[PDB]
């Protein structure tokens, strides 16, 4: 036995919007 | 040995 | 016995978006 | 026995829309 | 036994629209 | 006895659309 | 046992919006 | 026996929104 | 046995907004 | 010897 | 040895 | 010997 | 050997 | 050897 | 060997 | 060895 | 992608004389 | 992409004489 | 992404005369 | 993004002359 | 990005005479 | 972001003569 | 962010003649 | 930030003229 | 140095 | 330098 | 250096 | 370096 | 150095 | 280098 | 190097 | 190098 349940976890790399946008 | 997570990596990269 | 249950996990590598958008 | 059950990962390299849009 | 039962896993590699789009 | 039922993988290698779109 | 149950964590990388928005 | 159950962490490295907003 | 339970960091490094905005 | 993700890889990578 | 996911590989990419 | 996660890569990287 | 997150990595970072 | 949250770990950043 | 939190890291960074 | 915060750290370093 | 293109026209979709 | 182009129109989609 | 492009007209869209 | 461009339009959307 | 670009338009939307 | 632009109009969005 | 622009409009959003 | 400009308009918003 | 000699910007809004 | 001299720019607006 | 001398920018917008 | 000397962007919009 | 001296742009619209 | 010297671009749009 | 000198782009649409 | 001097690229369009 190491680690238990329901472990969660969530790694984001978002180098989002860029340029030009005109909505 | 790892659980539900990254391990005895090296390098992790987005680019743009 | 090492981990448990309804484990998750969620890694985004998002470039999202670019150049020019006229929407 | 290792892991548990209703596992869930989900991994995204999304390099995401690039250009000109005129939508 | 090592996993159980109902995992799932998604893996996306998504270079997605490029170029030029007049929708 | 190693993994479980209802097991799913779904991995997506998608270089979507590119070059000129005029819809 | 090394950890417990119900772990959670969530590392973002955020580069957000860049450039020029018009909405 | 190291850790507990519940922990949570959360890292934020976030260079928000750059550049020109017309909102 | 070396940490307990409902352990919580956070740890934020924000840049926030930089420009122009005009909302 | 993983469940459910990747091991003992060496090289992943999009690209565009 | 795994189950449900990728092991023992070496490189993978998708391009464009 | 991974559950639901990585180990054991190198390099993983997006590219654009 | 860790747990729902990373371990003996070396380098990580997004880029743009 | 750590558990949810890194460690042996040398570089980590974003950019832009 | 850490829980929750970083440990033997070098250099962390964010940068605009 | 730490818990629940940062050890055997180098620089740490927003920028803007 | 490379429109490397001089001297006249590329990628046009639509020159019209309506009238 | 690399719209390297000089003297010329590229990448017009709509170029129109309505009338 | 290069619009490296000089001396004409270059990613437009739309250019009309209505009347 | 460059838009490395000299002594001509680049990146328009709408040029119009409506009457 | 860099709009390095002079002695023309550049990065224009709607340019228009309505009447 | 460099907007090294000299003598000509640059990020404009809308231009426009409505009458 | 360097809008390093001389002798010329740079960074306008409306510019309008409405009458 | 560097607005290191001189002899034009720049980071204008709205210029109007309503009547 | 930014700017020269006799630089002149003349605006003009009528209605 | 950013600019040079005699520079001129008149821009005119009328309805 | 950007911009050289003796330049020229008129915009002229009518109804 | 940019541009030169004795530029010249004339608009006019007429209605 | 992007561009040269001299250089003219003028553009017209009319109704 | 990019562009010449004694660069013309005149564009006409009438109704 | 992309382009020349003493290059000329006249466009006329007329109604 | 992408193109030489003196180019010309006239385009009318009447009605």
């Amino acid at each position: 036995h190491l680690c238990g349940s329901h472990l969660v976890e969530a790694l984001y790399l978002v180098c989002g919007e860029r340029g030009f946008f005109y909505t | 040995q790892c659980c539900t997570s990254i391990c005895s990596l090296y390098q992790l990269e987005n680019y743009c």
